[PDB]
């Protein structure tokens, strides 16, 4: 495939080991999450405009939005979350295992 | 008195009468002392590369009429 | 689709924009518009266990166009043997 | 007033898409000559170039079909200075 | 050549700030029965030189900063992004042509409040973060309305290039049709250039310094200038005499002047907002009124047969 | 050369990706993650994208990442921690840069490379198409009918935002 | 009648606001029914030629589509010349 | 390449000004003289977070004046009437929810 | 949750599922997705408690990367087809990305560990939601891309999660996490299935969900959330004990009641295909399953476990929640194996 296909992936894949390898923070989580978005959407709108499908042009920005709203739901429940234990560690999420 | 803002205020707006005119200016200068080209859309892109190629000196800015043809 | 309640109604909710040969706005066509055209017609109401045998030549034409990947392949070797050439010499590219 | 002017303004429109249409088959046709003129220089350059190269076909399709095929930018601009290719592709793009 | 435009843009934009400061301070002190700066050069006019020199002179006092990135970013995006607000005016002519330079100049001003955000996270103080997030929450707010606004003049205008408002305005103002938008877009730019009765960041902090301090304050000045040379364009559109750009361009800056005297006119006036109650003016009150006049934009050139090109 | 100019954004691209990957300070990372994006938007610009490009600067950027730090500063970190200074991080942001330049050195040098699956390296011009003179922008075209086409898009994706809305005030409330 | 009048009245002098912006909504959703001239922003845009009009090949019996653009066969702009 | 000049531009002079700012002779010789819930109203975080949704919704909106050059004026007009007014039931419902009150 | 919001909520949990189900594009598919999971998670946090808000959040990041992995697979397949539509899938590496993505979504093993976990941690109603109505989705998806699905892959995914569901549930004593790993035994059969005859995995996938709602209803009939309590049960509704061990017995697969015919039909059509060793291993690795659920019998119907003394006053009370549809559902759970030819309407 064509050369910034290679890098546009590699991002993507950089962004999910990102999401897969928690740290502590919530946010920095939260943030690898929005990196795929991100890298989706470039992926997306070079296909989309190199191949000329013109009625496809306005899929990235329904993915767009609706990701969006993905990342305020998220968000919301990261200060739900920050509000009951002071931070947005993960560790402090381990009440369910029993 | 009231007039004496004026001073500080034509200042003012010879700063701001510059960027405009120097603007249109710079593009007569380089443009033949035409008005730059817009080419918002691929037509009027192909046709300024077309110019350049029919000018003869790969200046899209240089008009040929009757005497080309 | 599961329930295909688009065709019990007759009512297009996403079909409209699922191939790029299908209606475009002020009729543009996509570049890959004839081979996915071809494609399609090759294919049509056989099934995919048939289609994937009998519409091969088709499909391989719209891949590539889609991707370009035998083409690119080919301007690389003829890009590669030039350097060589000019490398060696024996070959100075026109005006 | 800004009916009177809106309408004006699309009967403008009208007649300058109207004189794009009038010079549209002229362009095709200088479009055309081109395109096959590039790709006959290209043709050229690659016979001397893949001369001794083994199992070369020179002007080998690489599609099935022989139908026409619209070439893409590095078919035409393939072997040509950087300075054309450069405009060709991104010169619309970075226009002001 | 394309080198010396911009010069010719960037210089003139920082020194018509200077004199700004010189013009607000004897505007607001014959408003007041007084006579503002008139000793320091004839008429006040070397004021802005020794503000200059005196504040880049000063001892730059910058506590120990959490985060040394995010205090020197925050200068650089603010006073970087405020002169690239201006590269698409056309005056008449932009130094760059964009086809979308309106959606642009919308893009380009919703990052600025990044400078906010960071300038409050460098501060290395909580009551400073506060202060920063609840000008965050000004700014953001007031940005809904000024690009529904936006939308629906260019529902009559029928592109997104800012030239073209110049030709949608050959006939006509477009402040006769949208009187009602130019009333908000007016006040929303008061409130997003966070200007009296909007200045609650300067308020709130009293209920930087040196060279850093003036930087904040060029970028504040030039943005302010650029609201109202934008707000110019959209509502109170120049004709253009392509034999003639000149004449254009004195008509459209004495416009543009006019309306950065009233932002002036308008901080000797009146009281400031408390926080809830311009929270409140958007919310409960531009917010309902700009939604139906964007339907009602929306709906009237296709009912009037006013739909404009679009080219 | 300016002719390799995607691929030069798609490297800073990656190298944007790999700053927040590895997870510096929610604040540090969030500042990876806007350089990204508008690298991203001018890769995007330069496939003749103008649009969707400013909207990722005026959504992604302007909205979505703006909201992002202000969450951060309000309940995740007040003030971030030294760039770097965590071990683990810095083990990750040197291996993803050590990957990545491989790859760019590999697929320059022989103007292709096998990472996985096998690219072309000749530069993404060669893929662009030669024949454009329509008096309108395509992408424009093609957004517009979100109108005209659409209105099955426009049902479903109005309403989700209206129950986002619905859905947020239930989660916070508390 | 009455106390829908009764109900304006109070709206009027307490949410002058948001009867504005209700009654403005209300017209916009309104007005495009019962205009005269919305029809004509139909054939405007309709009117407005945006790609290249491929003629026909001529097969004999094709009275209505004219020869040449200025024959007199075809649709004709002359209702938007006077509008 | 003019606007990555013009960018380019405005941003290193921007760059050129904060650093000569911070490092001007001084002509002195002697010595001179964390991650956790910020107190902040969730009232703040609403704001924002309403601020994303109707961001979404305006970028919906901004296809508009494109969108008024269709020959399919009827199904453009509902639906650009249908998505403002469901931005306005969002609104209504934040309002009468007491989403937009700052007491308490 | 102010009632006409729980039920436009819940309106919006189905039309999400509803636009999967119906849509041919795949985009319309993700949003159907993003809307169901929007709608979702108010309902598992309405109790507003910490354990509520970790369920909420789990549920959120698996859900939220299984999108993501789900959206990469369709734009790796428009490149290699340049085509949107619900179908087969044209490159071996999209199918690979989308059928883990509706792993997760389904909470198959290995992508298990946040079933046992947001069962627990939300209510009654909420885990009924998303143990029934919640595998509708992606199970539909996967009735539709199956002929491009790798076999290795999904009959890997089959068999671990008849392992894990059943060994999993052999350690529990609360009634949310033993219908959590109940389900994902039972998502095991349904995918196994699917590479030789998806008519049967709809079977499994009604009968399943038919015989889920019966035990989280007579669950919240008597708001019993723990083996223990739910031992009390003889004392206050002796009729429920009987139905429980009804449908216990019934979701052990024993004849001849309902939960035999789907590992029935499904054994018959996998040795149809000459495959004999993963429907030996299968039946006899369910045992496990019916294992833990006869522990339930023994202390909830065939012996009486000891109780309390203020038990007595709950004599004087009847049950007023509304256990909508249960006498229905808790016959077809249980009567429904002379009808099985019927199975041929889900063709
Ligand atoms: C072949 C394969 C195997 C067999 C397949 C079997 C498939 C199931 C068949 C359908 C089963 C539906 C339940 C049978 C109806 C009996 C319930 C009853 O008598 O309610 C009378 C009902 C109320 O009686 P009730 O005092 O509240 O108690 C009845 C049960 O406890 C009510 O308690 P409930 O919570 O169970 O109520 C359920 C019902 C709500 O209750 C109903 O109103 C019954 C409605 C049944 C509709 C008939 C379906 C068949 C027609 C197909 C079309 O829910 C519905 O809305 C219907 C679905 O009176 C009516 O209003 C009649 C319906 C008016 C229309
Ligand atoms: C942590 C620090 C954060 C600091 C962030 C501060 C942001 C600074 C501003 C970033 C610059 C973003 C560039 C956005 C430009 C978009 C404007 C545009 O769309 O037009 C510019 C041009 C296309 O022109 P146009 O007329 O629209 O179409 C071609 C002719 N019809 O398109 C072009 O000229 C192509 C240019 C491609 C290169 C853009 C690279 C942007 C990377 C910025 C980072
Ligand atoms: C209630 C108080 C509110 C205060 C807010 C501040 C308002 C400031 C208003 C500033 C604008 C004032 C206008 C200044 C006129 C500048 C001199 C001039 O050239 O006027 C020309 C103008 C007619 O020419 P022209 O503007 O080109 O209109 C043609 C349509 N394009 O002249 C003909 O009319
Ligand atoms: C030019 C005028 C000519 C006059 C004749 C025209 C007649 C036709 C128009 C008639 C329309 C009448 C409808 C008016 C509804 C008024 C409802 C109301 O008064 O509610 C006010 C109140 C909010 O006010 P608040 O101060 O916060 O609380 C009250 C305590 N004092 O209670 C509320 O909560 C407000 C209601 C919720 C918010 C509604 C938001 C409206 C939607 C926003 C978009 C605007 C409309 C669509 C665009
Ligand atoms: C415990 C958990 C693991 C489950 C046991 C592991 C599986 C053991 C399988 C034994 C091998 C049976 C087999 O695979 O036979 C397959 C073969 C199919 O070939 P086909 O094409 O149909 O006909 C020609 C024959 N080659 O030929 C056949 O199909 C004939 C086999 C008929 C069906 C055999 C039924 C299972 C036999 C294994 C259990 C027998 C021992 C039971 C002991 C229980 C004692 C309590
Ligand atoms: C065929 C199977 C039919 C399944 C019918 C199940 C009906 C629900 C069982 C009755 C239990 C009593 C009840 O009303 O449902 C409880 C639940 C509401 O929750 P609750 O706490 O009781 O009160 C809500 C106030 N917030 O109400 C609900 O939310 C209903 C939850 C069940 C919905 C999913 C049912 C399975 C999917 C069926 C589709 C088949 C294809
Ligand atoms: C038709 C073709 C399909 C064939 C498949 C097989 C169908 C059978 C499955 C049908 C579904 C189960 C329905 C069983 C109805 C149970 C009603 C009953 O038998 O009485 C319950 C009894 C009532 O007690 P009470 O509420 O107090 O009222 C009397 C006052 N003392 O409550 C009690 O007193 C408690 C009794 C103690 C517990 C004893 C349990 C052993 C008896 C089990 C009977 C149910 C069988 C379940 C397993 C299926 C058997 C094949
Ligand atoms: C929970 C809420 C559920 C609400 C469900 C509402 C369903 C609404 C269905 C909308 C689609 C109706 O049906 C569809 O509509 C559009 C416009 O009307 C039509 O589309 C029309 O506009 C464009 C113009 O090119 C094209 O799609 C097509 O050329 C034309 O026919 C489709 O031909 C028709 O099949
Ligand atoms: C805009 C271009 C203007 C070009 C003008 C070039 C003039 C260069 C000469 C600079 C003279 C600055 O003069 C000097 O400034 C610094 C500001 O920190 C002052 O302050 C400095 O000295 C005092 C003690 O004296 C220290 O406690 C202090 O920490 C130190 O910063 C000095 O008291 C003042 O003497
Ligand atoms: C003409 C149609 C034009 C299209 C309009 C576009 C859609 C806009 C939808 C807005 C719906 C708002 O609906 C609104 O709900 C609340 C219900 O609490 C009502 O307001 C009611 O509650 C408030 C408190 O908040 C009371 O003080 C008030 O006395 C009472 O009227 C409003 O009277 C009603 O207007
Ligand atoms: C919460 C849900 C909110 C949904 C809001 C939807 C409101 C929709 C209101 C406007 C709908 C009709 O709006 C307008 O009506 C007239 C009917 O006279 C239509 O008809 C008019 O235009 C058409 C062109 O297509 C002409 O052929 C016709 O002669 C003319 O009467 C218009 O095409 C339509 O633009
Ligand atoms: C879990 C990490 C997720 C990261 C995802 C990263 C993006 C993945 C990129 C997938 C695109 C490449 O996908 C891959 O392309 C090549 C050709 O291009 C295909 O083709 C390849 O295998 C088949 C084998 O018959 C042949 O075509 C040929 O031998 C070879 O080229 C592969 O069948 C396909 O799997
Ligand atoms: N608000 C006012 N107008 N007066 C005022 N305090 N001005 C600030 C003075 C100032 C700041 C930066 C620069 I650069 C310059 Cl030259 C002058
Ligand atoms: N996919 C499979 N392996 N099985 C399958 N569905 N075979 C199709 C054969 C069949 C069987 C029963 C009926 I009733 C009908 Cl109409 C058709």
């Amino acid at each position: 495939m064509s050369m910034v296909y290679m890098n546009i992936m590699m991002a993507f894949t950089v962004s999910l080991v990102g999401l897969l390898m928690y740290r502590s923070h919530l946010m920095s989580s939260l943030l690898c999450l929005e990196g795929m978005m991100l890298s989706l959407f470039v992926m997306a709108a070079l296909t989309i405009l190199n191949s000329h499908f013109t009625l496809a042009s306005m899929m990235p920005i329904i993915l767009l939005v609706f990701a969006a709203c993905e990342a305020a739901l998220g968000l919301s429940l990261l200060v739900m979350v920050s509000n009951t234990y002071g931070t947005d560690y993960v560790q402090n999420l381990n009440l369910l295992q029993c | 008195m009231w007039f004496e803002v004026l001073p500080g205020i034509a200042v003012m707006g010879v700063c701001l009468f510059i960027p405009g005119m120097a603007t249109a200016r710079i593009h007569r200068f380089s443009n033949g002392g035409k008005e730059k080209r817009v080419a918002h859309y691929p037509y009027q892109w192909y046709l300024m590369e077309r110019d350049r190629r029919v000018s003869g000196v790969n200046r899209s800015y240089v008009s040929k009429g009757l005497e080309n043809i | 689709p599961f329930f295909d309640v688009q065709k019990r109604l007759g009512v297009d909710l996403d079909r409209w924009m699922t191939i790029q040969s299908a209606e475009q706005p002020h009729k543009i066509p996509s570049r890959c518009h004839a081979f996915e055209k071809e494609w399609i017609e090759c294919a049509h109401g056989i099934g995919s266990i048939r289609a994937e045998k009998e519409c091969k030549i088709e499909f391989e034409d719209f891949r590539e166009c889609l991707l370009r990947q035998k083409t690119m392949k080919r301007l690389h070797a003829i890009r590669r043997q030039r350097e060589k050439l000019i490398k060696e010499g024996k070959y100075t590219p026109p005006p | 007033s800004m009916m009177k002017w809106n309408r004006e303004r699309r009967r403008l429109q009208i007649e300058d898409f109207e004189a794009r249409i009038a010079l549209m088959p002229l362009l095709q046709a200088e479009k055309d000559r081109r395109v096959l003129q590039m790709l006959r220089e290209n043709l050229e350059e690659e016979a001397t170039v893949m001369k001794d190269v083994p199992g070369w076909k020179v002007g080998e399709s690489v599609f099935h079909t022989t139908r026409w095929v619209t070439p893409m930018m590095g078919e035409l601009y393939g072997l040509r200075a950087s300075e054309e290719v450069l405009s060709a592709t991104y010169g619309f793009i970075w226009y002001t | 050549m394309f080198m010396i435009n911009i010069l010719m843009l960037i210089i003139p934009i920082l020194l018509a700030v200077a004199f700004l400061t010189l013009v607000e301070r004897k505007v607001l002190g014959y408003m007041q029965l007084r006579k503002g700066p008139n000793v320091v050069g004839p008429y006040g006019l070397l004021q802005p030189i020794a503000d200059a020199i005196k504040l880049f002179i000063k001892e730059p006092l910058r506590p120990a900063t959490s985060s040394a990135s995010m205090f020197i970013l925050a200068p650089i995006m603010a006073l970087g992004l405020a002169l690239t607000m201006w590269i698409p005016l056309p005056m008449p002519y932009p130094l760059i042509n964009m086809n979308l330079g309106v959606l642009f100049m919308l893009a380009m001003s919703s990052l600025a409040v990044y400078s906010i955000l960071w300038s409050g996270w460098a501060s290395n103080s909580k009551y400073a973060l506060i202060g920063a997030l609840r000008a965050v929450a000004q700014t953001i707010s007031y940005e809904v309305t000024l690009a529904i606004i936006l939308l629906s003049v260019l529902l009559m205008s029928g592109s997104f290039t800012l030239s073209t408002l110049i030709t949608t305005q050959e006939q006509m103002w477009l402040i006769l049709p949208a009187w009602p938008l130019a009333m908000m877009w007016f006040i929303s730019t008061l409130a997003e250039t966070n200007r009296a009765p909007f200045d609650l960041t300067e308020g709130e902090s009293e209920l930087y310094a040196a060279g850093p301090f003036a930087l904040f304050f060029m970028a504040e000045y030039a943005n302010i200038i650029m609201m109202n040379i934008f707000t110019a364009i959209l509502f109170l559109g120049t004709s253009h005499n392509p034999h003639m750009p000149e004449l254009y361009t004195i008509n459209f800056t004495i416009k543009s002047l006019l309306l950065t005297m009233s932002f002036l006119w308008i901080r000797a006036s009146y009281p400031r907002f408390r926080y809830d109650q311009l929270m409140h003016l958007l919310w409960k009150n531009f917010l309902p009124l700009t939604l139906a006049l964007c339907m009602w934009h929306v709906s009237l050139p296709i009912l009037t047969s006013g739909i404009p090109p679009q080219t | 050369m300016m002719l390799y100019i995607v691929f030069i954004l798609s490297v800073i691209f990656v190298m944007g990706f790999v700053g927040f990957s590895s997870k510096p300070s929610p604040i540090y990372g969030g500042l990876g993650l806007i350089v990204s994006g508008g690298v991203g938007c001018g890769i995007v610009l330069n496939f003749g994208g103008s649009f969707l490009g400013l909207m990722v600067f005026l959504i992604y950027l302007g909205g979505m990442m703006v909201v992002f730090g202000y969450t951060t500063a309000m309940a995740t970190e007040q003030y971030p921690e030294i760039w770097l200074s965590n071990k683990a991080v810095l083990g990750a942001f040197v291996t993803g840069l050590l990957m990545e330049f491989f790859m760019v050195y590999y697929v320059l040098k022989d103007k292709e490379v096998e990472v996985v699956f096998e690219f072309n390296g000749l530069g993404d011009w060669v893929i662009y198409d030669t024949g454009d003179s329509g008096f309108f922008s395509e992408e424009a075209m093609g957004i517009a009918a979100l109108y005209s086409y659409g209105t099955w898009l426009v049902i479903v994706t109005g309403w989700s935002l209206l129950i986002g809305v619905v859905v947020i005030m239930e989660i916070t409330r508390g | 009648a009455e106390r829908v009048a009764a109900f304006l009245k109070n709206v009027w002098a307490k949410e002058p606001v948001l009867v504005a912006s209700f009654a403005i909504a209300g017209l916009a959703v309104i007005l495009p029914t019962l205009s005269p001239y919305t029809k004509y922003s139909l054939m405007i845009n309709r009117a407005t030629p945006y790609n290249y009009p491929v003629p026909l090949r001529d097969d004999g019996n094709m009275p209505d589509v004219p020869s040449h653009p200025q024959d007199p066969q075809g649709p004709s702009l002359e209702w938007l010349k006077r509008l | 390449m003019n606007l990555m000049l013009a960018l380019l531009t405005n941003f290193t002079l921007a760059t050129l000004l904060v650093i000569i700012a911070f490092w001007l002779p001084q002509l002195n010789v002697y010595s001179e003289k964390g991650s956790a819930r910020l107190p902040f109203s969730m009232k703040f975080f609403l704001v924002a977070i309403t601020f994303l949704l109707f961001d979404l919704e305006i970028a919906l909106l901004l296809p508009l004046p494109w969108a008024s050059q269709t020959a399919n004026l009827n199904t453009m007009l509902t639906m650009a009437l249908f998505l403002i007014i469901l931005l306005a039931v969002s609104l209504a419902y934040e309002w009468t929810q007491k989403g937009l009150e700052w007491t308490e | 949750m102010n009632p006409i919001i729980f039920i436009i909520i819940l309106l919006t949990i189905m039309l999400g599922t509803i636009i999967v189900m119906i849509s041919s594009h795949w985009l319309l598919v993700w949003i159907g997705f993003e809307m169901n999971m929007l709608a979702i998670i108010p309902i598992m946090m309405k109790n507003h408690n910490p354990r509520a808000t970790e369920a909420s959040t789990k549920y959120f990041l698996t859900q939220s990367t299984a999108s993501m992995l789900l959206m990469m697979a369709v734009i790796i397949n428009l490149m290699f087809s340049g085509q949107w539509t619900v179908m087969k899938l044209f490159n071996p590496m999209a199918s690979m990305l989308m059928t883990m993505a509706l792993a997760m979504k389904l909470g198959m093993a290995p992508f298990h560990f946040w079933v046992p976990e947001v069962t627990q941690g939300i209510p009654l109603s909420s885990g009924l939601i998303l143990l029934t109505w919640q595998k509708l989705a992606p199970m539909s998806v996967l009735y539709q891309i199956f002929p491009s699905i790798n076999l290795n892959l999904i009959l890997t995914l089959s068999v671990l999660s008849i392992l894990i569901g059943g060994w999993g549930g052999l350690n529990q004593t609360q009634l949310r996490k033993i219908m959590a790993y109940s389900s994902i035994a039972h998502m095991g059969w349904m995918t196994a299935v699917l590479p030789y005859n998806p008519t049967m995995t709809l079977l499994n996938l009604i009968i399943y969900i038919i015989m889920t709602s019966t035990m989280f209803t007579m669950f919240m009939a008597n708001s019993t959330t723990t083996t223990l309590s739910l031992s009390h049960t003889w004392n206050k509704t002796p009729i429920m004990t009987v139905l429980i061990l009804a449908t216990l017995l019934s979701m052990g697969g024993l004849p001849p009641l309902s939960g035999f015919m789907p590992k029935w039909m499904i054994i018959q059509e996998m040795t149809k295909n000459n495959s004999i060793i993963l429907p030996t291993f299968m039946a006899i690795t369910a045992l496990l399953n019916l294992y833990f659920y006869m522990r339930l019998t023994y202390s909830t119907t065939l012996t009486m476990f000891p109780s309390t003394n203020n038990m007595k006053m709950k004599w004087q009370f009847p049950l007023m929640k509304k256990m909508t549809f249960l006498p229905t559902m808790v016959v077809l759970s249980t009567m429904m194996l002379p009808l099985t030819p019927m199975l041929s309407v889900l063709e």
